[PDB]
């Protein structure tokens, strides 16, 4: 960060005259201890209806991890959430929408 | 939290009038007890009607 | 548990690590003594079955500890190569101090008492070997056979069996030998133990090793010719 | 890879369209099957393609239990998964759960997931019917095999397994044509060389090769792509994924 | 942990309680003195007939005066056994004077009253809390025949009768006033083998019960199992009268 | 179970199968591949090399191969920081025995002494097994050319032929496949270079991915003679091979 | 082959249709309970029912302010006035009255709260167990003895020793020890009533509903005279708080605070005996553990050898056994454990013996039966 | 085969014979009209206007009054009339009230709910006796506990023991345990009932508890029975953790189970079928013998066994009595009767891939590379040191 990711975000938010959907990997991450799943399958729905639609999440570096803890019951929908996302990005090709837009520190 | 009786709808009423008499018919000492079950440091703190037992709580003692 | 601990008496009274090296006797090959009135007969199993297995340097599990002590085992390979070094020592030990030939009752003795020895210092495990150490005792013609466990003591039976699918071998041990008269005859006595054998190997010339034991330093291993010879015999009768 | 496409035409094509012949003339019927091999193969891909031609209806169920809110919580109402799964024969349930997550839950047995998991999988016999007629397939489909959740992995009900490897060089020379066909054809017809030469490592990694060599000619704006173009677009593609993958290791051994 | 560093909340050490239970598992054992002489009885508890149960033995002469049975764990009376005899044999080296019973109790239980690594005035060569009792017979001339119940626990106590081992509190309630000074050697033998029929679920024969005594005079004298086995038929023969 | 014991050799895994012993393995098969193939003519000792940068120095290094006398040579896979232990005290010994007896070591004795030491670190003192393999290959005319492994544990067992390190199945498959029972030694150099090809991600297995070394008695007089190829050799007989 | 395929085919089809000529069977015939002579009931029913004075719709008073302030159920204040003639000194805060549907006055005053009626199912009275065959010579039956039955029957010796009167045993053991089988053994021989209440039922939570049914039968037990009241599984609701949880709850830290000030401080009792059932004291929060709410706890302790004996006796009896059979042998064999499982192998054995085919169980199958249980709780 | 066709012709002539019988059993003319019915139905009709709305009486006064509590939450302080006697009326029971005005016009529902029905679950077991392929040794301990009273109580009567209470199945999935469960209730035909127990885990408020209860209702109701608490473990031992709103349900679920399993008694005439993989490396939550009694660990298949389950198999294949069923049980090790089952099933796809209708006598061989290679890598076994 420093490297200024978000910023070109937001010139490309001017130009495109036409949705930005501007979203952080908070919402994602639970809110009910179940919310998470939901809360995939609506940003991609939500794109669909205002089309054109740039989708951009800004957090994504704690929502995907290699290894996961299911002993902890709050942690199993951080879990749901990265196996979702992998499954619906293969049914979103061929769309008006841009194929979903992340930053992260590293890759 | 003794004086909610069933529903916090009813109850949560029951106690600003509670609170009401205590302070009239002065001089007095209340004693409140247990502080455990309203005491909610925890950021699941209920905003249901235990939130108004425990800010008729601060008025008392302002 | 208190499989961490040695030097903790535990009110079990049982000692996990104790109990492991059961487990560990149980998987390795099975190998079993059975004895006459003039020899013991060691049949075991010996697996070959490996690809590209150069077979002559490969080691015989049968060992000679002395010119007329043997050993075979059943149990992990690695921690059963101590017990054969010591023993060896304590061998040529017994005779430079008491001139005597190696009693083999001392020396069944000897090797219980490491398996013993290690079970109270703590740091050193319990060996996870049973081993069957026979014999036969200076100036006598009897034939002697012993069992250790890892519990780090040790009996005498007049047959046993150790290792896989020892619950199968000991059926027929009660039933075709008996303590009260041994198969006098030597070549009665090698070809139940073929046939015990079978019951587990299910068909293999090398597979089934034969050592037989006789007084006064004689060691002869059966001749693969032989082994098969006892096997056809005996499948003969097993459609009848 | 077809190799691939007649291993699961014999699984779930003959069954479904006709159970009556599939169990006369062999015994039994077949029962879940399990998808196993890189990402980036196109397992989904095969999922929904079998689902087209037989006329099952492909649901796409999420491995949350909780996205279903609809009549209730979808972990208490697995029954209802069950019961209307049969009458929607013919049908595929796709449950998507890859089982790379739970790490430490593959060793243990603790976990939610693990809860809910067993007990759907023992209903399927306890009520019965796709029992009597695998129109239902539950695919699974994962990354390898000893990662399963601990409830699959032991004997239960799953039996069938196919094996997808990552593309040898033919198998690429094939996805390769007939994207090209579609898109601009290569010219001098060196799409065969350059499955020839090389191997990528994944389909996914052919549609990349296939988006950039076409990249190139809008940059020039030209619409039809040449040889020159895929020796470029190959180089650029393949190497990347080789040094993104390679950062992690330090310098041992 | 539960070491002997840690003081046990109830004055106790924890190791200490859980030496007993291994006793409370072992073999039976029952010992009757007289002033003629002492009776130990053992079960060799034979389990199959392919097992050698003459081989076996757990009644072994220590010394010359003086044999033991062994009730607890089978490992670790090894050293235990191996212990006593070389405690026996320095002194006789030492002064050339045979020694009391008493003195032999004292001496193996010297081992025995100290659990821990930590020593502060002294040596270690123990690794480990024991847990192995013994009877512990013989004769002395100062004080006759004695019997002792050596114990890996508190000081040793001297008895007139005792039963140890899985089949005590029977074997034991039923010595307290069967118990008596006034046997023969003779009547004696016969009453160890009553209690020892009754605690032993199979039926007593000479392939798994075995007995010996000592006598000054005839040493420590393992009996004949043609000794053993007629007693057991002259049992069955008063049993029926009676 | 659930609580894994392993923190000490002493201490058990309620399998009875101490973890330590299987973290080992994984540790092996971590290192690449390496080869011996004994022949009735010779041993052939053919890897893939470990190091794959060029700018670290692959040529001079002979990481796999290293000599401990005159007619004795091993091949190492495993964790090379434990392994530098055990192959300098491998040489000692075997210049120990020729002092007492001024007889060359038999290879088997060499074996079980060592296998001994690695079975020494389980059966007392918390210290780690030192998890190594080492294919020996040996000459005595106790049994002519003979060959060994060396498990983790402390055992060891024969072999025609053995991989080990990663791919051992792989290249295990291959080599029983085509297998030439007597084996002629410029018939293992061939076999080698087939096998090698196939598991080396460089299927033009190139000269400075290799490490070679051909014990011969196939050499003059009837005698044993050790050569190790330099990475300049091995690339002649690349060519002659025709991989390249 | 194939003329028998088609004798299948026509199978199936009948069985389904005689499975749903089922309901055509059962007809439209209806006819309801009131046989012999509740049916001419019914015509008297007819014209009472057109007749009006049913329902009346049901509230509670919650101040009488001298025509009364009532709260009815679906919440909504009125005020009200006497109907034919209510006394004023009938009406008190928390009574209920009946009032008219819409005419609002009160007919008859009506008993407080219909919250007793619905715990007083779950109450039990005085069970009845003889003490004799109550297995084992345990301490803990004897202190018991003291708890409950000694201040009821001599009163007089507590007075004069000026110690105050044990009321208070909180029973934990291990599952099988008997807190349920000697609770009820004491409940007969003291002649004394009983309450059953169990906690484990509560559920009823509106945030502090589940302290309403605790506070009301504590009190129904100060009323009684010579009574137990028995919380059965107080180790979770009333037992553990769930506050320690990441979200967390608070709705059983009501239902237990309530039952510890009802204990703690003044407030008369009617010789009110408290017994307390947790499997482990460890769940039992530590605020009921440690003193001034239950006077006396013991940890039960498992059955001496004579009283595992004496269990076997119990059993054994039951059983038909051989003669000479030794069950003191049998018993030494076994671990020292709960009269539970001493129970199960007098199951084993008898059972093994009816396989083997025999009436009269042996010696030899007790030696199974415990082989049997032993082996069991090892491997777990 | 032939056993089988016999019964067919049997069966639809009884099917037959009875439906048109039927038609005038039922009436179709036969229309009872008489007094007796006449009474009913006239007043019926009168007394009910309908919708009906139900009830719960919570107590009666005697007085011909009663205290219900009506959905709505005032509660109604009702008068009896007509129908349904004052005695039969006991506290706790649900009762029909009528719209208009609230009176007890009748019961017919006793406390019916959904909830029953669905875990009423008799219907026709798939299982008979001995279709299985297991072996008669692990059939005959679940048979001893639960069989042996019902056909025989005059040996459990004369001993004077009680009859046991429960069983615990644990294997090994693939030894075939809920077939095991439905040759039992075959055998019995007892009223088979079923619940699983992952519908006893929910985040709502209280409900696991309430359900409990239910199942020993149930049971009593409809006994002789054997219900079968599948997954028993999915509340017990087993977890959905407590960061998900579990700090609350799973305590409470769990204790109420275990409080109900011991009760005041164990009843003895509820039997118990208990399903779980294994509580040897799972926390033990089935609570003592007595109250579950014989507890059956089943074998992993040895040799002798999966002879049998094979020769079921074998016998719609042809082109097998060549090969020799011996050898293929032998050269694989002792593993699961499911391994057998699995082969059989890829045996036949195997075929059709060579194209052959069924089996060649090579497809038999082949077939067993196959499956060993598949079933050995996903459960792998300690390797021997
Ligand atoms: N063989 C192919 N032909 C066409 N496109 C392909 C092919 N394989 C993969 N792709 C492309 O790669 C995208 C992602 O691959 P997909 O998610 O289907 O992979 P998978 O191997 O089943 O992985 P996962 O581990 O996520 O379950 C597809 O949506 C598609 O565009
Ligand atoms: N004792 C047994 N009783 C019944 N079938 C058995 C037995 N042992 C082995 N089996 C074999 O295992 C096959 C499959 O059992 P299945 O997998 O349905 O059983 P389960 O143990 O109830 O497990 P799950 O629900 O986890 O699959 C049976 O059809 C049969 O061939
Ligand atoms: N004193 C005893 N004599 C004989 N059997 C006994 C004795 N005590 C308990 N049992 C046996 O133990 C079992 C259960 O007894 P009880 O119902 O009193 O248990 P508890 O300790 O109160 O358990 P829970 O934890 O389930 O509430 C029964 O099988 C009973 O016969
Ligand atoms: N093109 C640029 N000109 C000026 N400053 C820049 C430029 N790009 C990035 N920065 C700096 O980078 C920082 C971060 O920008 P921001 O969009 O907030 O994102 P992030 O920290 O996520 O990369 C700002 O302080 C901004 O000044
Ligand atoms: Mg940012
Ligand atoms: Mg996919
Ligand atoms: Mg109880
Ligand atoms: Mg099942």
């Amino acid at each position: 960060p420093g490297t200024g990711k978000t910023m070109l975000v937001k010139a490309v938010a001017n130009s495109t005259k036409a949705a930005f959907i501007r979203v952080n990997g908070s919402e994602f991450v639970h809110k009910y201890l179940g919310e998470g799943p939901r809360m995939v399958r609506d940003v991609f729905r939500l794109a669909r209806e205002n089309a054109p639609s740039i989708i951009f999440i800004d957090e994504v570096d704690s929502i995907a991890t290699k290894r996961f803890d299911a002993q902890t019951g709050s942690d199993r929908e951080v879990q749901r959430i990265l196996i979702e996302l992998l499954t619906q990005m293969d049914g979103f090709d061929q769309s008006t929408n841009v194929k979903v837009i992340m930053a992260t520190n590293r890759a | 939290p003794q004086l909610v009786q069933m529903y916090i709808g009813e109850g949560a009423k029951l106690v600003r009038d509670a609170f009401a008499l205590a302070k009239e018919k002065a001089p007095t000492i209340i004693f409140i007890d247990e502080l455990d079950a309203i005491g909610t440091k925890r950021f699941d703190s209920e905003k249901s009607g235990d939130r108004e037992v425990q800010r008729t709580m601060l008025e008392l003692l302002n | 548990g208190y499989d961490r601990a040695l030097s903790i008496f535990s009110p079990d009274g049982h000692i996990f690590q104790v109990e492991y090296a059961l487990e560990a006797v149980k998987r390795g090959t099975c190998a079993v003594g059975v004895k006459g009135k003039n020899c013991v007969v060691l049949g075991c199993e010996r697996r070959s079955t490996l690809k590209l297995q150069d077979t002559r340097i490969t080691p015989s599990k049968v060992s000679k500890i002395d010119s007329h002590v043997v050993l075979s085992f059943s149990g992990l390979n690695a921690d059963s190569r101590i017990l054969i070094e010591k023993a060896r020592v304590e061998a040529q030990s017994h005779r430079l101090t008491l001139e005597d030939p190696v009693t083999v009752e001392y020396l069944t003795r000897y090797v219980a008492g490491v398996q013993q020895r290690y079970t109270q210092s703590g740091g050193v495990r319990p060996f996870g070997v049973s081993t069957l150490i026979a014999g036969f005792d200076p100036r006598d013609d009897e034939p002697k056979l012993y069992q250790t466990e890892p519990s780090g003591i040790y009996s005498s039976w007049s047959a046993q069996t150790i290792g896989r699918n020892s619950k199968t071998v000991r059926e027929f041990l009660e039933k075709n030998y008996d303590r009260k008269e041994p198969p006098a005859t030597v070549e009665e006595c090698v070809k139940l133990t073929v046939r015990s054998l079978l019951e587990v190997v299910q068909t293999g010339a090398k597979n089934i090793e034969i050592t037989v034991v006789k007084p006064d330093s004689d060691i002869v291993a059966l001749s693969s010719e032989e082994i098969n010879q006892y096997v056809t015999q005996i499948e003969q009768e097993k459609q009848e | 890879l077809t190799k691939q496409i007649k291993e699961i035409k014999e699984v779930i094509e003959l069954p479904v369209k006709h159970p009556e012949l599939f169990e006369s003339l062999g015994i039994a019927q077949p029962k879940g099957v399990i998808l196993y091999g890189p990402p980036g193969t196109g397992k989904t891909l095969l999922a929904r393609a079998v689902a087209h031609h037989t006329d099952c209806k492909f649901i796409r169920v999420s491995g949350a239990e909780l996205v279903q809110k609809y009549i209730g919580e979808g972990s208490r109402m697995v029954r209802e998964l069950f019961v209307m799964a049969r009458e929607h024969a013919p049908s595929i349930i796709f449950m998507d759960e890859i089982d790379s997550i739970g790490s430490t839950r593959v060793e243990g047995s603790g976990g939610g997931d693990s809860e809910v998991q067993r007990t759907m999988l023992e209903l399927l016999n306890q009520l019965d019917g796709f029992e009597t007629s695998k129109n239902i397939k539950i695919i699974m489909a994962t990354n390898r095999l000893d990662i399963l959740d601990p409830a699959l992995l032991r004997p239960g009900r799953i039996d069938r397994k196919i094996e997808f490897p990552p593309p040898s060089v033919a198998a690429r020379a094939e996805i390769l044509r007939i994207h090209s066909r579609k898109m601009n054809l290569t010219r001098g017809i060196n799409l065969r060389k350059v499955a020839e030469k090389m191997n990528g490592c994944s389909g996914a990694d052919v549609k990349g090769v296939c988006t950039e060599a076409g990249m190139y000619a809008l940059r020039e704006r030209r619409i039809h792509v040449t040889q020159e173009d895929f020796e470029l677009a190959v180089g650029k593609v393949m190497n990347k994924n080789q040094e993104t993958a390679i950062s992690v290791a330090k310098l041992f051994k | 942990d539960r070491g002997v560093s840690t003081f046990s909340p109830e004055g106790r050490l924890f190791q200490v309680e859980y030496s007993l239970e291994a006793i409370k598992l072992g073999s039976t054992a029952i010992g009757i003195a007289t002033k003629e002489g002492v009776v130990l009885g053992v079960e060799k508890r034979a389990t199959s007939p392919l097992l050698e149960s003459d081989s076996i033995e757990k009644i072994v002469e220590i010394d010359r005066h003086i044999g033991c049975a062994m009730s607890g764990l089978t490992a670790d009376a090894r050293s235990m056994i191996e212990h006593a005899r070389t405690a026996a044999v320095t002194h006789n080296l030492y002064y050339d004077e045979d020694i009391n019973v008493e003195s032999l109790t004292q001496s193996v239980c010297d081992l025995a009253l100290r659990f821990g690594e930590g020593a502060s005035g002294e040596e270690r060569l123990m690794s480990r809390p024991f847990g192995v009792a013994l009877l512990i017979a013989g004769h002395d001339a100062d004080d006759g025949y004695q019997l002792f119940h050596a114990e890996p626990s508190g000081t040793f106590y001297r008895y007139n009768a005792k039963a140890i081992g899985s089949g005590s509190e029977g074997a034991q309630a039923e010595l307290l006033n069967e118990w008596h000074s006034s046997l023969t050697l003779k009547e004696a033998e016969l009453l160890v083998l009553k209690i020892l029929k009754q605690v032993m679920e199979e039926k007593l024969d000479e392939n798994n019960a075995q007995l010996s005594c000592i006598t000054k005079q005839d040493g420590f004298k393992i009996y004949d199992n043609e000794k053993t086995a007629e007693l057991i038929k002259e049992l069955k023969e008063k049993e029926a009268a009676e | 179970g659930s609580r894994r014991y392993d923190s000490r050799t002493t201490i058990f895994s309620p399998e009875g199968r101490l973890y330590q012993v299987e973290y080992a393995l994984e540790s092996i098969s971590h290192a690449g591949t390496a080869i011996g193939i004994m022949a009735s003519d010779g041993i052939v000792l053919a890897a893939e090399r470990k190091v794959t940068s060029t700018l670290l120095e692959q040529d001079t290094s002979t990481e796999k191969l290293y000599k401990l006398n005159d007619k004795i040579a091993v091949a190492v896979a495993g964790l090379t920081a434990d392994a530098e232990i055990l192959i300098n005290t491998a040489r000692i010994h075997a210049q120990n025995y020729l002092k007492t007896y001024n007889e060359d070591i038999p290879v088997e004795i060499l074996v079980r002494r060592l296998s001994d030491i690695k079975q020494g670190y389980t059966q007392h003192g918390g210290l780690r097994p030192f998890g190594v393999s080492f294919i020996y290959a040996g000459y005595d005319d106790r049994y002519g050319y003979q060959l060994y492994t060396s498990n983790p544990s402390g055992n060891y067992t024969g072999w025609k032929a053995i991989s080990v390190g990663a791919n051992t199945s792989a290249a295990q498959t291959l080599l029983q496949m085509d297998y030439k029972d007597d084996m002629k030694v410029d018939d293992a150099i061939e076999l080698a270079l087939k096998t090698l090809s196939k598991t080396t991600d460089s299927s033009a297995l190139t000269y400075d991915r290799l490490e070679f070394a051909t014990i011969r008695k196939g050499a003059n007089d009837g005698e044993v003679y050790q050569k190790i190829f330099k990475p300049q050799e091995i690339k002649d007989i690349l060519v002659k091979t025709g991989i390249t | 082959a194939a003329p028998y395929a088609a004798k299948l085919k026509q199978t199936e089809n009948d069985l389904k249709d005689i499975e749903a000529r089922i309901k055509e069977k059962a007809g439209v015939k209806e006819s309801d309970t009131g046989l012999a002579p509740s049916h001419l009931w019914d015509i008297m029913g007819d014209r009472q029912r057109l007749g009006e004075e049913h329902p009346l719709q049901v509230a509670r008073c919650t101040k009488i302010i001298k025509k009364y302030v009532i709260n009815l159920k679906q919440i909504a204040k009125f005020v009200v006035g006497l109907g034919e003639r209510v006394s004023p000194t009938d009406i008190e805060e928390g009574m209920r009255v009946g009032v008219d549907r819409s005419k609002y006055n009160i007919e008859l005053p009506l008993p407080p709260r219909i919250d007793p009626s619905v715990t007083m199912m779950t109450v039990e009275e005085k069970p009845d167990v003889t003490y004799s065959d109550v297995g084992g010579c345990k301490d803990q039956i004897e202190k018991l003895r003291e708890v409950v039955e000694l201040p009821l029957l001599s009163p007089e010796r507590f007075a004069t020793l000026g110690i105050d009167p044990p009321k208070g045993i909180l029973l934990y053991g291990p599952p099988g020890t008997g807190k349920t089988l000697c609770a009820r053994a004491v409940a007969n021989r003291t002649d004394a009533t009983f309450i059953r209440v169990i906690g484990s039922e509560l559920v009823q939570k509106y945030v502090g509903e589940g302290a309403r049914m605790v506070r009301e039968l504590f009190e129904m037990a100060r009323t009684k005279k010579a009574c137990i009241i028995f919380f059965d599984e107080i180790d979770a609701v009333g037992g553990a708080r769930f506050d320690d949880g990441a979200g967390g709850d608070n709705e059983v830290q009501r239902t237990m605070l309530e039952l510890i000030t009802q204990l703690d401080g003044f407030d008369p009792r009617g010789n009110i005996k408290v017994m307390f059932a947790t499997n482990r004291p460890n769940t039992l929060d530590p605020a009921l553990l440690r003193p001034g709410r239950i006077d006396r706890k013991v940890e039960f302790s498992l059955p001496d050898l004579e009283g595992r004996a004496n269990i076997f006796r119990i059993h054994s009896k039951s059983m038909s056994v051989e003669r000479g059979i030794r069950w003191e042998l049998i018993s030494r064999l076994c671990p020292n454990s709960t009269g539970a499982e001493l129970r199960s192998v007098c199951t084993e054995a008898g059972m093994f013996a009816i396989r083997a085919r025999r009436k009269v169980a042996t010696e030899k199958d007790f030696l199974k039966a415990v082989d049997k249980v032993i082996s069991g709780y090892k491997k777990f | 085969t032939r056993c089988k066709l016999k019964l067919l012709r049997m069966e639809r002539i009884k099917d037959h014979l009875l439906l048109e019988e039927e038609f005038v059993s039922n009436s179709e003319i036969l229309k009872p009209f008489e007094k007796k019915q006449e009474e009913e139905k006239k007043q019926l009709e009168e007394i009910r206007g309908n919708p009906l709305s139900i009830g719960t009486l919570e107590e009666i006064i005697d007085d011909d009054h009663a205290i219900v509590t009506s959905p709505t939450m005032p509660d109604y302080y009702v008068s009896i009339l007509s129908f349904v006697d004052k005695e039969l009326l006991e506290p706790g029971c649900s009762v029909l009230l009528h719209h208009k005005t609230m009176s007890i016009v009748g019961v017919l529902q006793d406390d019916a709910d959904p909830m029953v029905s669905v875990m009423k679950m008799d219907k026709s077991p798939t299982e008979s006796y001995s279709d299985i392929g297991g072996l008669e040794s692990q059939i005959q301990e679940i048979k001893e506990s639960v069989e042996l009273p019902l056909t025989h109580p005059e040996l459990y009567e004369e001993m004077g023991i009680k009859p046991p209470k429960g069983v615990i199945l644990y294997g090994a999935p693939g030894t075939g345990k809920t077939l095991l469960a439905k040759a039992v209730a075959n055998q019995t035909s007892a009223t088979f009932l079923r619940i699983v127990g992952s519908e006893l885990i929910q985040k709502y408020l209280g409900d696991g508890p309430r359900l409990c209860r239910q199942i020993f209702k149930v049971a009593g109701e409809n006994a002789p029975s054997i219900v079968f608490i599948d997954e028993i473990d999915a509340i017990g031992t087993k977890r959905y953790d407590s960061n998900s709103g579990g700090e609350r349900e799973i305590q409470r679920t769990m204790l109420e189970l275990l409080n109900q399993l011991d009760g005041f008694d164990d009843r003895g005439d509820v039997k118990v079928i208990m399903a779980t993989n294994k509580i040897e490396t799972l926390d033990p939550a089935l609570i003592r013998p007595g109250r579950i009694d014989r507890k059956i660990l089943f074998e992993n298949p040895d040799l002798s066994t999966k002879k049998k389950i094979l020769g079921i198999h074998t016998s719609k294949m042809n082109l097998s009595e060549d090969v020799n069923l011996e050898t293929l049980v032998t050269t694989k090790d002792d593993l699961s009767g499911a391994d057998i089952q699995a082969m059989c099933t890829e045996a036949g796809l195997l075929a059709l891939r060579e194209r052959r209708m069924q089996v060649t006598a090579e497809d038999f061989k082949q077939a067993k590379e196959r499956v060993m290679k598949n079933k050995v890598e996903e459960n792998l076994e300690g390797l021997y040191l």
